[PDB]
């Protein structure tokens, strides 16, 4: 149901239901051709489907695909209330994100058991759309990067971390006292915090302009999550819907 | 506090409330004064 | 007030210090307070939308008597002490509170297991006595002797 | 490969649980 | 003067031994007590 | 050791003049304090914003300086920001908004001294937990 | 040594004794159970917060004004928030600072108004709340007196 | 889920099959139990009365 | 990691970071912690000190302020771990 | 009936989600619906319904 | 007035209290001074309006 | 799993139909004296 | 004859090996399927998010536990007071991911105890006896709703209802010292005096009961041996037992209507087992033991330590360090 719709049900009759994730649908076909200086008050990016980067072997032959996976977080997956300028350098509409609801954390299981957690995030992301007037058919992609899954506040649960804990695992103390000590154990004693990237693509889809706002369909592929380093992190790919209010 | 009538009898609404509890002894006191029968 | 953008700070889990989201998909406040995400206040409902806790009002349209509301509840826990020390278990004893909210539930929780009991007991000899066996068995007429063994 | 002998274990103890409920010595009078 | 003890004091006072002197005249006039 | 002459003397004011609290004031003050400023400042921090300690360290480097009875007594009358750009009566019990918070409705001129006395004595006395917090 | 019988067979102290109940001197505690004293110092009652409470009648105005423009969309938590949120200080203003017959029973009729438009909002009538904010706003602009 | 609800029911065949549980053990109680008016036994939790 | 480099200026020392150091650090100069250090945390990297009298909005009175106390001030290379917890630190 | 008088004609109730804050009211339309009332009563006693 | 005219009240009182509890049981004594017993109660219920019209009044 | 649920109905209204109809068909009868 | 009533028979019948009754009926399918469901977990659960902070914690055997480490984990503190069925998951992995099955076990294990006593009374007065073990056995099973169901209802959450293992017994007990000081709460040291004297009082009586045992037997040849099943005089001395009590401690002081001692015997543990599990029930909503911190000051005001401040210092060290990740902000409500 669309924003306007939404906007009628009190909190009480929301609550519960489920659709505070769903994000709001856009009716009317039309062509918005924004004044240069409007932004974007709202946007909200709603995953439908997840998929890992794996290894399958089909007839004899193992290549790299992207294999389904569900969702272990019951409904945080949903963004919302993002919101960035919208540019005009050389007639491209250029989104440029500046604020707003846009992390998520997210786990989700593969088949066999393994648990795949991220953080689905649309940071520091610049656009690049294929004209001007946000009119169906248009597309804007862009890059962006991801955080660290864990900041530096969290603790292992030997009581290590980054920021605080012990910079070595108590719990062995004949690992010192031992010229080379804790050594094969530095891998894990010491946390990093490194950035990732993340490519998204969104296509736009019908267009109200009375209402000045737009939906469409986009396609994400982020990178995984690294346990501060511990270990290599996996490829994510992800497709949903989406949609934005532009304020001129 | 007490409407400035009262606040001479005052103490009196001191002890009041914990009337009761003491009705619950006297029956223990009462049946003392009957050897228990 | 500092200027810190809420709503964008990835807390020490990677799960939010300020806003999340709750499992049915509303905006809560985050922390070890998603638990009570059920809750309906009137000095916080005025920020909530059909969404869950708006964050435009969140933003701008903040009230200083919430603060105020808000400040005093969150110095006036219902937490306290059997001698009425107020706060938390190591906390020193200056401040004298213990919230009316939890002496009548204790009272009352305790009053109410024990009157079950005493249901329980009364039941079982009401039933018992007009049955015809609340003194004793019988010496005589043992119901276990007249029944098949096993 | 622990798992097999906890698992072993917590039935045997639960089989000998068994056979002393309803393979009892009947008590008589 | 904390005429609020001598105040407090002797009122608890006269309650406490009210019932039992009741007590008192029951058992003196031989009373159903 | 006692409450004698020397452990209850404290600045008066920002020039340094020392003036002494009476017992009665001391008494006075906890009393006042723990009735008032307790719930919030027990201890001598503050629970709501923990940077805005009460230890006399802060109060020394607040602007303008509160390590005084003078200015404590001014920050009731009147009180502002830690650097005292703006005034936030609105948000902070004082006089000045004693229709907003009832509790100062009754609080007189000694009283409010006593409680700056107390503010002033106590991390004489305890030297290392006023305003500590839970390590103390 | 230094005893402390219920304050009758010995003195203060600088922190012990506490049946006192009394014995302070600084002047009268309201009752023999509270520190604090009468209202009769520093604090008065109608100092400057009338301007302070008039500025509020103000700005409840500027809020009750941009009702209609939330109505005429349908949107009824915004209704309900908007008439909570910043009125909040605006019912005990407005009973402070009537003292006339005339002002407590309009600021009576006032909150009758307030009261249906936020049942008529609760029930999802157009009509009922419009007709309730238009009688709201007659009797706040009516109030200013 | 926190969806109120009058007692779960969510779907009417969830209602309309919960319903032939209770029918079914009606229905075998009154096998039992059928053409009763009167026996008043005036006895304290007698009940002798079949 | 296991050791920063730049403990001392983390709000230890007389010596303050400003791409790193929580705002709690900005308490032993007075008339700063509020309206200042907020904004000093609220934005991005700094290569240099001189990059603060820049940052958008600052008024002077702040300008000003930080004037007073450039000389405490320095500047180290952001790490994330610590950027991201400028406007709070966890402890209290 | 007593305290439904008393809240309805006989000076109100204190309410707290009364606009402008917390104050006493008269309720003068109380809900009849049996269905919502007895929602209550037939809901769910965990989390989220009460 | 009103703060004498309880202390009279709670004085009735007391004596009232002390005095019933010790008649009903004493087999008999009821009775014979029923009258007695009859007035002091209308004394009472007269007292207690008194003090009832006296803060009215006074209100 | 609308199926695991309408089951798992099935199986508590089974029992506890089961429960209320045992202790309404003259329990108070039942007892070693008559 | 018809079908309901031959069946009420079986069901209430007292010559079937185990008696079914009808609590029965409600206590045999709900006890039956949470056993099942517990040991089932104990061995393949996958790890569980207990603090809803996705740090999932593993308790199945299967997981690289053993029989003390491994417990079944209480549900994710987002879940929170929530009802989590089978059903309201979209999937039964997602269900194990958040603790469902924690769920499950505690409310079809607190059915089957009611239904437990329910069926003890039943059977009582099949058997035409005098009805009051269920009345004992109520005190254990006051405990366990109170561990299980009112802390988790008070507190707001089935993340802080005690999880099955042993592990994490401890971790709940010492949890609950450092957020409660369940040690110097009154209703704690009742329990802790019913318990001890219920253990002093059964090995005093099983020591004076055996002591004076009348001689019906050899020296090679169990004394057990000597009492017969069914038997019409007492096996032991009552006169010697009691004199060697009143000897031991006074005249005065002693037992001799054996049902008075009897009485006495269950009356002990029983109320102290009730008291306790009132000090939690009462505890679940923050009333906390006594707190004597820093009560004792010197004339100038210093404070002076006792026993409680060292008790509060254990207290804050256990407190700074429980749940390090779920907090955020200074207070714990
Ligand atoms: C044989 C084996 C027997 C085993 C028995 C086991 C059961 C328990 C037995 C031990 C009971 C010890 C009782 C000690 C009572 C006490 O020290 O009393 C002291 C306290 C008061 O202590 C004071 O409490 C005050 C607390 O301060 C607070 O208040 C102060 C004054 O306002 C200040 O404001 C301060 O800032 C503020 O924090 C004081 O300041 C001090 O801290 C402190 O001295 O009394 C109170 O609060 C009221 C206490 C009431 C009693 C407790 C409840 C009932 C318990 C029944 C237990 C038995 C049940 C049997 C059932 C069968
Ligand atoms: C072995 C020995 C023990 C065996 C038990 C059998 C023998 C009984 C021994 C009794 C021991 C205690 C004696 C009574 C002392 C008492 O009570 O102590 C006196 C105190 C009264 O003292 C006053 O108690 C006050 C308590 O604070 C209260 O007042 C403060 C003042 O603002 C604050 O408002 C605070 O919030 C509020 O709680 C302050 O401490 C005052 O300074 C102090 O003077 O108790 C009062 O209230 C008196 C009235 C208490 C009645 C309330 C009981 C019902 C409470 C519900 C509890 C249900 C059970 C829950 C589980 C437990
Ligand atoms: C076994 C399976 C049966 C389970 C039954 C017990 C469940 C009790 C429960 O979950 O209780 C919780 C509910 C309370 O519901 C709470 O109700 C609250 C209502 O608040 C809402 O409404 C409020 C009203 O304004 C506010 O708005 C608040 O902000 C808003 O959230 C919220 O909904 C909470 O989420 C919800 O948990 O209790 C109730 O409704 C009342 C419960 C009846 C009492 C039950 C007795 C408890 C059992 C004790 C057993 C003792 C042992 C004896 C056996 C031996
Ligand atoms: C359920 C009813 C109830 C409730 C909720 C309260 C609650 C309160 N009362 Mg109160 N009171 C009650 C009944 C109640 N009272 C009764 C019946 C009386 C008459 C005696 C009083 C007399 C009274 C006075 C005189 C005062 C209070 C005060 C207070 C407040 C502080 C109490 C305190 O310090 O705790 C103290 C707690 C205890 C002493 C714990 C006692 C626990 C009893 C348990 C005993 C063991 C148990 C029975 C063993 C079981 C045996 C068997 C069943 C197996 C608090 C709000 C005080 C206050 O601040 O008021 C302004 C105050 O001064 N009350
Ligand atoms: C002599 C004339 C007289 C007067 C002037 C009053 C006046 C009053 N009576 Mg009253 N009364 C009287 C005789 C009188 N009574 C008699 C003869 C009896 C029978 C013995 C009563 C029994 C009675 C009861 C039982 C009650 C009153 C109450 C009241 C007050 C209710 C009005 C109110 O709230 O105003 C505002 C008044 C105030 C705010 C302060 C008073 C009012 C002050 C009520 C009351 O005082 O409640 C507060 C109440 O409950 N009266
Ligand atoms: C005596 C038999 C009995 C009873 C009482 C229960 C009871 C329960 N089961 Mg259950 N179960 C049983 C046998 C039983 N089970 C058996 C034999 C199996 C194996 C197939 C299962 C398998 C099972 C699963 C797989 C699940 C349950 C669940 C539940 C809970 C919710 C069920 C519900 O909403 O019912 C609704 C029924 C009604 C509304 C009808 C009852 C109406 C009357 C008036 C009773 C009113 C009660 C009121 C509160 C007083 C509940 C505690 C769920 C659970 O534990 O979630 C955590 C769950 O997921 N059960
Ligand atoms: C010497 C020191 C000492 C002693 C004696 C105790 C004694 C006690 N503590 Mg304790 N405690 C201590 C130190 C001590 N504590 C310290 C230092 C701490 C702080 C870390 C605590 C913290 C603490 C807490 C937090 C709690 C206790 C509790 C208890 C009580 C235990 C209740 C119990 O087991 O019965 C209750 C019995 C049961 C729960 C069993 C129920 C059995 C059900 C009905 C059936 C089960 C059937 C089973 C599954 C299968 C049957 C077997 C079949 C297969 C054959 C008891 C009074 C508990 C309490 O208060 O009681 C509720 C409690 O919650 N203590
Ligand atoms: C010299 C040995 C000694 C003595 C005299 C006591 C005496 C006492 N202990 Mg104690 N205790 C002891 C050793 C001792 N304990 C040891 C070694 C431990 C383990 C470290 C404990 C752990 C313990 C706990 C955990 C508790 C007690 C409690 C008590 C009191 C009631 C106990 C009771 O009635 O039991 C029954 C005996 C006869 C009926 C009583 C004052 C309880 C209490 O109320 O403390 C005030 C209580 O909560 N004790
Ligand atoms: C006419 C008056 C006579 C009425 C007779 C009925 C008395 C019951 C009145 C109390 C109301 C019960 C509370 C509602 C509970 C309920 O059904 O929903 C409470 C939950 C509702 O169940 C959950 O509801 C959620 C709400 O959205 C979702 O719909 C979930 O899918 C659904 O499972 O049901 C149960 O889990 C409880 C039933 C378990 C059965 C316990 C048997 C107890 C033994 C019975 C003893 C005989 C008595
Ligand atoms: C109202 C009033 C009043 C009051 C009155 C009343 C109503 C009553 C009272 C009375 C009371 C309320 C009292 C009581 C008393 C009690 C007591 C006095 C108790 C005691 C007891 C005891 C102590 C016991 C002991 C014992 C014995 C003897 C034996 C056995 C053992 C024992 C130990 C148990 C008055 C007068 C003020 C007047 C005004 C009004
Ligand atoms: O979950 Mn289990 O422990 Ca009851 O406090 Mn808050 O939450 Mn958590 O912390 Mn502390
Ligand atoms: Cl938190
Ligand atoms: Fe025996």
């Amino acid at each position: 149901l669309t924003k306007s719709q939404i906007n009628e049900l009190s909190y009480l009759q929301v609550k519960g239901t489920g659709l505070a994730n769903r994000c709001a649908e856009v009716v009317g076909e039309d062509s918005i051709k924004p004044k240069p200086g409007a932004k974007l008050v709202d946007m909200c990016i709603e995953p439908k489907a997840w998929a890992v980067e794996e290894e399958v072997g089909k007839a004899g032959k193992t290549e790299k695909k992207f294999v389904n996976s569900k969702v272990m977080t019951r409904q945080t997956y949903t963004l919302d209330a993002i919101e960035g300028p919208i540019t005009v350098d050389g007639g491209k509409i250029t989104f440029s994100e500046k604020e707003g609801i846009d992390y998520a954390a997210t786990t989700v299981q593969l088949p066999g058991g393994e648990r795949v957690p991220f953080l689905f995030t649309v940071k520091d992301l610049v656009a690049k759309g294929n004209g001007d007037t946000f009119k169906p058919g248009f597309q804007m992609g862009g890059d962006f990067n991801t955080p660290s899954y864990r900041t530096g506040l969290f603790l292992d649960p030997k009581g290590r971390g980054g920021t605080t804990g012990y910079d070595m695992a108590v719990a062995l103390p004949a690992l010192q006292l031992g010229e080379e000590g804790d050594a094969e154990l530095f891998g894990e004693n010491n946390k990093v915090f490194d950035i990732t990237q993340g490519r998204i693509e969104m296509e736009v889809n019908k267009v109200n302009a009375e209402d000045s706002e737009i939906g469409g369909v986009f396609v994400a592929t982020q990178l995984s999550d690294t346990d501060m380093g511990s270990k290599t992190p996996k490829k994510v790919l992800t497709k949903g819907i989406f949609y934005a209010k532009v304020e001129q | 506090k007490l409407p400035e009538a009262y606040a001479f009898l005052n103490p009196i609404v001191d002890v009041m409330p914990v009337i009761p509890v003491l009705f619950f002894l006297l029956a223990f006191v009462w049946q003392a004064a009957v050897s228990f029968r | 007030r500092l200027g810190a953008n809420v709503s964008s700070a990835q807390g020490p889990t990677g799960l939010g210090k300020y806003l999340m989201r709750s499992p049915s998909g509303e905006i809560i406040f985050g922390g070890e307070t998603m638990r009570f995400w059920d809750l309906r206040a009137p000095w916080v409902e005025p920020l909530r939308g059909p969404n869950g806790l708006d964050i435009n009002k969140i933003k701008n349209d903040i009230q200083p008597w919430q603060e105020r509301r808000a400040a005093e509840y969150m110095t006036h826990a219902p937490l306290g002490s059997l001698n009425s020390v107020g706060g938390v278990a190591t906390e020193i004893n200056s401040v004298n509170y213990v919230s009316p909210r939890s002496w009548l539930c204790c009272s009352h929780f305790f009053l109410a297991f024990f009157f079950l009991v005493g249901h329980w007991w009364h039941a079982g000899r009401a039933r018992a006595a007009a049955a015809g066996f609340e003194k004793g068995i019988d010496r005589d007429f043992e119901p276990v002797l007249s029944m098949t063994p096993l | 490969m622990e798992a097999l002998v906890y698992t072993f274990l917590l039935i045997g103890t639960l089989m000998v649980i068994f056979f002393a409920v309803f393979f009892r010595e009947t008590p008589r009078i | 003067d904390t005429r609020l003890l001598v105040i407090a004091a002797p009122v608890l006072v006269a309650a406490s031994w009210a019932l039992f002197n009741i007590g008192r005249l029951a058992i003196q006039q031989i009373q159903r007590l | 050791i006692d409450l004698d002459e020397a452990t209850r003397t404290v600045v008066v004011d920002n020039a340094g003049n020392t003036t002494v609290l009476t017992p009665e004031q001391v008494k006075r003050g906890k009393r006042l304090f723990n009735a008032t400023c307790g719930a919030c400042h027990v201890g001598g921090i503050t629970k709501t914003n923990p940077n805005v300690g009460l230890d006399p360290e802060a109060l020394s480097l607040a602007t303008p300086r509160r390590d005084n009875i003078n200015a404590l007594v001014d920050y009731i009358k009147n009180p502002t920001t830690y650097d005292g750009l703006e005034s936030i009566a609105e948000v902070h019990p004082s006089i000045k908004s004693a229709d907003i918070y009832p509790r100062m409705r009754s609080l007189t001129d000694e009283d409010l001294y006593s409680i700056a006395g107390h503010i002033m004595l106590s991390p004489k006395i305890a030297s290392e937990k006023w305003g500590g917090g839970k390590i103390y | 040594s230094v005893f402390g019988l219920i304050g009758d067979g010995t003195s203060y102290s600088e922190g012990a004794a506490y049946g006192t109940d009394q014995a302070d001197k600084l002047y009268s505690p309201y009752s023999v159970y509270s520190p604090e004293g009468e209202k009769s110092l520093y604090k008065p009652d109608s100092a400057e917060y009338l301007a302070r409470k008039k500025a509020v009648l103000a700005e409840t105005k500027n809020r009750l004004q941009k009702i209609p423009g939330y109505v005429d969309k349908k949107e009824w938590f915004n209704v309900k928030d908007e008439l909570t949120r910043y009125m909040y200080e605006t019912r005990g203003a407005v009973r402070s600072l009537s003292s006339s017959v005339t002002q407590k029973e309009k600021a009576e009729v006032f909150f009758r108004a307030l009261e249906d438009t936020y049942g008529a909002a609760t029930l999802k009538k157009g009509d009922a709340v419009k007709a309730s904010n238009d009688k709201a706003i007659a009797a706040l602009d009516a109030f200013t007196a | 889920a926190r969806f109120a609800n009058g007692k779960p029911q969510s779907i009417e065949a969830k209602y309309i099959m919960r319903s032939p549980a209770e029918w079914d053990r009606f229905m075998r109680f009154m096998d039992r139990y059928a053409e009763a008016n009167g026996l008043g036994f005036s006895s304290x939790x007698x009940x002798x009365x079949x | 990691v296991i050791d920063y480099e730049n403990i001392g200026y983390l709000g230890g020392s007389s010596i303050v970071d400003i791409n790193n150091a929580n705002i709690r650090a900005y308490l032993k100069m007075p008339g700063m912690y509020p309206t200042v250090a907020g904004k000093i945390v609220s934005h991005g990297p700094y290569s240099g000190v001189s990059d603060l009298y820049k940052i958008p909005g600052l008024s002077s009175a702040e300008a000003d302020v930080i004037k007073k106390y450039e000389s405490r001030l320095t500047a180290k290379t952001p790490s994330p771990d610590y950027v991201i917890d400028r406007i709070n630190n966890g402890l209290y | 009936f007593l305290l439904v008088i008393k809240a309805m004609y006989l000076g109100g109730v204190y309410d707290t989600w009364a606009p402008g804050g917390g104050d006493v009211r008269y309720i003068t339309t109380p809900t009849l619906n049996p269905i919502v009332i007895f929602g209550y009563v037939f809901r769910s006693p965990f989390g989220g319904d009460g | 007035m009103i703060t004498a005219l309880t202390a009279l009240f709670v004085l009735v009182s007391l004596a009232l209290v002390v005095t019933v509890p010790v008649a009903l049981a004493t087999p008999g004594e009821w009775e014979t001074s029923k009258d007695q017993f009859n007035k002091i109660f209308q004394l009472w219920v007269g007292l207690v309006v008194a003090i009832a019209t006296a803060d009215g009044i006074s209100t | 799993m609308l199926t695991l649920k309408i089951l798992v109905y099935t199986t508590v209204i089974f029992f506890v139909s089961l429960f209320i109809f045992g202790f309404l068909s003259s329990d108070p009868s039942r007892n070693p004296n008559r | 004859v018809s079908l309901w009533e031959r069946f009420c028979a079986w069901i209430t019948s007292t010559e079937n090996r185990l008696y079914i009754g009808w609590f029965g009926c409600l206590m045999f399918p709900t006890l039956l399927t949470a056993t099942s469901c517990f040991i089932i977990a104990f061995i393949a659960a996958p790890p569980v998010d207990i603090d809803g902070i996705r740090e999932p914690v593993s308790g199945s055997l299967l997981y690289g536990n053993n029989i003390i480490s491994g417990a079944v984990v209480p549900s994710s503190n987002a879940i929170g007071m929530h009802f989590y069925p089978i059903w309201e998951a979209a999937s039964v992995d997602e269900w194990l991911y958040n603790g469902g099955p924690y769920q499950l076990i505690v409310l079809h294990f607190l059915l089957g105890v009611s239904a437990y006593m329910g069926r003890e009374w039943e059977l009582s007065y099949r058997l035409g006896m005098r009805p009051w073990i269920f009345v004992a056995f109520s005190a254990p099973v006051a405990a366990a709703s109170a561990v299980f169901l009112v802390y988790p209802i008070g507190q707001g959450s089935f993340s802080d209802g005690m999880p099955l293992g042993i592990s994490g017994t401890f971790n709940f007990m010492l949890v609950f010292q450092a957020e409660h000081n369940i040690l110097m709460h009154p209703f704690h040291m009742a329990g802790v005096a019913g318990v001890f004297g219920g253990s002093l009082f059964s090995a005093m009586h099983g020591s004076l009961v055996t002591s004076s045992l009348i001689r019906e037997t050899t020296e090679n040849e169990s004394t057990n041996y000597g009492y017969k099943f069914g038997q019409e005089e007492e096996t032991y001395n009552i006169v010697a037992a009691h004199g060697y009590f009143g000897r031991l401690i006074f005249q005065y002081a002693s037992f001799n209507n054996s049902r008075a001692l009897h009485f006495f015997l269950a009356l002990w543990p029983v109320v102290g087992i009730w008291i306790t599990a009132m000090g939690i029930s009462t505890m679940a909503f923050n009333l906390n033991g006594f707190n004597f911190n820093q009560s004792v000051v010197d004339s100038q005001g210093r404070v002076i330590n006792t026993w409680a401040d060292i008790l509060n210092r254990a207290n804050l060290g256990i407190e700074v360090m429980h749940e390090r990740n779920a907090h955020n902000f200074p207070l714990d409500l």
